[PDB]
């Protein structure tokens, strides 16, 4: 995956209302218990999913089983490890644990090690300090592959989408409840709010009707519409700014 | 906003004013995120800390959760070692949530914020490490995530290619923070609950040091403390 | 739009241009009000050109059409291009004020 | 249709605000939006599913 | 402000409900005697949505459980596998 | 691109120093993202 | 002069108009973490005009 | 103590959108075309 | 109303029974696995 979450088009777990009276519903607590039950169970599953991985001619035949599960060791590195032909990651871990046993870092101070006899023999170098990066880079060179035979002579997304859609319908029904409840308590200063805001939103929707194709190619904007006053009064300003 | 986030019957929010209120509460937290460094002595029965720790359980905004975590991180800075709000006001539903954010492998700002909160929470060490490693689920997610967060977004040497033929030289941004937190957690001496964790993580981190050589300079005080 | 019925307009204007451009240049009037001026053999009456000016206002106004179109574009795309700082009932709505307020948010300083 | 405009928000709020005032005067029916979401046969079918889950879980 | 091609445009190319509702509401905001006649008339309509809302809520309590059931049948997998 | 005149306790050079200090930071923020 | 004839094909006058009643307004950004992440902060609202609830309702009554 | 000083160049763009992704290119062009004009003064 | 009242009044007992039963079964199954994992880790 990425380093940041993926934006997506459809909603994802919108809220549950809390202002409904519990003397009538008495059920949102139970759905709440089910939701934190799901979150706890999902926490357990995600932790376990993370922790589950935590002339005479010769015969040359390249076999079926040329396989890097058991890779050949150089005999110097075989003497340093001890095993005959084990693996590559086992080799890296064994070399690093040998270095960690012999206390060679420092008693870059932890990058530089103290080169001893066998390790200089298996690396064919003669320094005293050499960083661990190059030491484990040489492991890639010191290992050779195994020799062949030689003879000479989902539905859950849609389900969660449905639960999200249903919770949105719950939000819609709760908002339509709360409107009529607040109108039921004090009706004066919500009907005045309606008569104000409906008028203002009608003016906002009717703020765009003189910008059509054939309403601007004609002449019934510029001439005789001092009733409108909005444009053709900017021309004292727009020429003075050089736009034209 | 705490009265909204808890659901108390006093001052139930009218929904039609909600867009008037919503951007009202994003501009206040950004003040509380900025001035909290100057409220650096945290008291016991504080109202800011109680209110934000009530808010953090409710919201679903990534931005607002990161702002609450940074505010609670920078509010407990020059704290104490004996008695402030962190010893009691974290009511264990919240602290089980902040450590849970380490499981989210995809995001990376939230992991850094959660590790910084736990790091600023764990600097005293006496009554803090036991409280952190007290729970059967808070002390157990850290056994799985924190060795895995060392090689987070780092090109480890793979072996699937070597099984199917037929080194990074760097770190990440959260690997440094995890190494810092684990070296600070290795300083819990006298064999309390901290080194009991720091001994049970070494056989798994030892495989991570064999892959990434910049984990040798880092994880130094932990390796000296084993 | 609809460029079927756009060419059927732009082919009636070429009719009027190539009908006005075949009038004779020596076109002149004779109103019924020159009798009150007593024009002699050579006197140059002062209402002789009330049709030739009118037959050039049309012929040059029907050639300056795609100049007033280009001025009307610069007018409308600088009056309607603001639309939320001059019109009062639009810059007082909730959502426009919230959008203009929210575009001005300066980015958060980490530490 | 993926994005919203000022016209879309204003039209949505005006539509949802005029649908609420027309239920006091009862000049609109709105029985279809009621009964397609209540659906009492779907309600008793869901309650039978809950009852069968009680039987299978006991 | 010159009509130049307006004649060729005219050659080739040749509500009340909510205003009455607004007048009705402006008459409802005059005398107090109708306001109670609004209020209880509104108060039943709120109840009409409460009988709506639980019919949504008792659906979610159904639709969660199968998904929870879809997480038990996976977790009883691990009851074997870890013990393996 | 609209300029302005105003009073300040700083000289015009010091204002330009502050403009450099602000625009370097905004340049790094926007080129980094 | 350098004006064109009025019998040329650009006679459009409204092609790329885009009144600022028709602009896109900034709203909430729903995020997706993974398949089994049901406790995470699900969305993000930095500088939005409307909430998550009203934007979910606007999504609901179109689809 | 007064100092009559010329103010900073504020990027007031002609068309004003609301989403950020329609702004960032113009603001990058403004930052370049301001800091290059200002760099020679030093 | 009456069909709605019939299937809305009896249903709440079914709901508050079934969620408590799922609480019981899930708490039992978690107390099984949390003791299984310790004998794993030893």
């Amino acid at each position: 995956t990425q380093t940041n979450p993926v934006p997506v088009t459809y909603p994802t777990d919108a809220y549950i209302p809390t202002y409904l009276p519990d003397d009538k519903v008495s059920n949102l607590a139970d759905l709440k218990k089910l939701i934190e039950m799901d979150s706890r169970l999902d926490l357990y599953l995600t932790r376990r999913r993370l922790d589950t991985s935590i002339l005479r001619c010769s015969i040359t035949i390249q076999l079926r089983g040329v396989d890097g599960g058991k890779v050949q060791y150089s005999p110097n590195l075989a003497t340093l490890i001890g095993m005959q032909t084990g693996s590559v990651n086992d080799a890296v871990y064994s070399i690093y644990k040998y270095i960690l046993i012999n206390n060679l870092f420092v008693t870059p101070e932890l990058g530089e090690v103290k080169l001893d006899s066998l390790l200089q023999k298996v690396l064919d170098t003669n320094a005293a300090h050499l960083p661990l990066m190059n030491v484990v880079q040489t492991v890639n060179k010191l290992v050779s592959p195994l020799p062949p035979i030689i003879l000479d002579y989902a539905e859950d997304t849609a389900k969660l989408r449905e639960i999200t859609k249903l919770a949105l319908q719950l939000n819609s029904s709760a908002q339509k409840y709360q409107f009529f409840h607040e109108l039921s308590l004090h009706p004066r200063e919500t009907l005045t709010h309606y008569l104000w805001s409906s008028k203002q939103n009608e003016l906002v929707l009717q703020g765009d009707q003189y910008f059509n194709e054939d309403a601007a190619r004609t002449s019934d904007i510029y001439s005789n519409n001092n009733n409108d006053r909005s444009l053709m009064g900017n021309i004292s300003l727009l020429y003075s700014q050089g736009r034209l | 906003f705490q009265c909204v986030a808890t659901g108390d019957n006093k001052w139930q929010l009218y929904e039609g004013n909600a867009t008037f209120f919503n951007e009202l509460t994003h501009y206040t937290l950004d003040l509380m995120e900025a001035i909290s460094s100057y409220i650096a002595p945290a008291m016991k029965d504080d109202h800011y800390f109680q209110t934000l720790v009530s808010i953090l359980n409710y919201t679903k905004d990534r931005y607002m959760v990161i702002s609450i975590l940074r505010s609670l991180s920078r509010l407990l800075v020059r704290s104490k070692a004996n008695e402030e709000s962190a010893a009691d006001n974290l009511d264990h539903k919240t602290l089980s949530l902040i450590v849970s954010f380490l499981l989210l492998e995809c995001d990376s700002e939230l992991i850094i914020a959660s590790l910084d909160f736990l790091y600023q929470y764990i600097l005293p060490g006496s009554q803090r490490i036991t409280e952190l490693f007290k729970s059967k689920e808070c002390s157990l997610i850290l056994e799985a995530t924190l060795p895995n967060l060392l090689s987070y977004n780092i090109a480890t040497p793979d072996y699937h290619l070597l099984q199917k033929h037929k080194f990074p030289q760097e770190l990440s941004d959260v690997s440094k923070v995890a190494c810092t937190f684990l070296c600070l957690l290795s300083n819990d001496t006298d064999d309390g609950a901290g080194s009991a964790f720091c001994q049970r993580i070494r056989p798994l981190v030892l495989h991570k040091l064999a892959d990434i050589p910049p984990l040798t300079l880092a994880l130094s005080e932990y390796m000296e403390n084993t | 739009g609809d460029p079927d019925t756009e060419i059927r307009i732009s082919a009636r204007i070429s009719n009027r241009i190539n009908e006005l451009e075949r009038l004779p240049a020596n076109l002149g009037t004779y109103s019924l009000d020159d009798c009150l001026e007593f024009i002699t053999k050579d006197d140059l009456s002062s209402r002789m050109d009330t049709f030739k000016i009118k037959a050039l206002v049309e012929l040059k106004s029907l050639k300056l059409l795609t100049k007033q179109k280009s001025i009307r574009q610069k007018l409308i795309n600088n009056v309607a291009s603001q639309a939320h700082h001059n019109i009062p009932y639009l810059r007082d709505s909730p959502f426009t004020a919230a959008a203009q307020r929210s575009v001005q948010i300066r980015s958060k300083v980490i530490v | 249709y993926n994005n919203v405009t000022l016209k879309n928000l204003t039209a949505f709020q005006l539509l949802s605000q005029r649908e609420n005032i027309c239920e006091l005067l009862n000049l609109v029916e709105s029985t279809e939006r009621h009964n397609s979401i209540i659906n009492p046969e779907r309600q008793r079918m869901s309650l039978e599913e809950m009852k069968k889950m009680l039987d299978a879980l006991k | 402000s010159l009509p130049i091609e307006d004649n060729y445009i005219r050659e080739v190319v040749g509500s009340k409900l909510m205003e009455c509702v607004n007048d009705a509401v402006q008459t409802l905001l005059q005398g107090d005697d109708k306001l109670g006649k609004v209020s209880d008339k509104s108060r039943e309509i709120s109840e009409k949505y409460i009988e709506e809302s639980q019919a949504i809520i008792q659906e979610l309590v159904k639709l969660t459980m199968e998904k929870l059931e879809s997480k038990f049948t996976k977790l009883c997998d691990l009851e074997t596998q870890l013990e393996m | 691109a609209v300029f302005d005149l105003m009073t300040s306790p700083f000289t015009q050079e010091e204002v330009l120093i502050k403009e450099i200090d602000f625009l370097k930071n905004k340049l790094l923020d926007l080129q980094s993202l | 002069s350098n004006i064109p004839d009025p019998t040329l094909p650009p006679t459009e006058m409204m092609t790329r108009f885009l009144h600022p009643n028709w602009y896109a307004l900034p709203t909430t950004v729903w995020l997706k973490y993974g398949n089994y992440n049901s406790w995470a902060p699900s969305f993000n609202e930095n500088g939005t005009v409307v909430d998550s609830t009203t934007r979910g309702l606007i999504w609901l009554e179109r689809i | 103590p007064l100092n009559w000083v010329q103010g900073p160049a504020i990027f007031h763009m002609l068309t004003s959108p609301y989403t950020q992704d329609e702004i960032i290119n113009h603001e990058m062009n403004f930052l370049k075309g301001r800091l290059l004009e200002l760099q020679e003064i030093t």
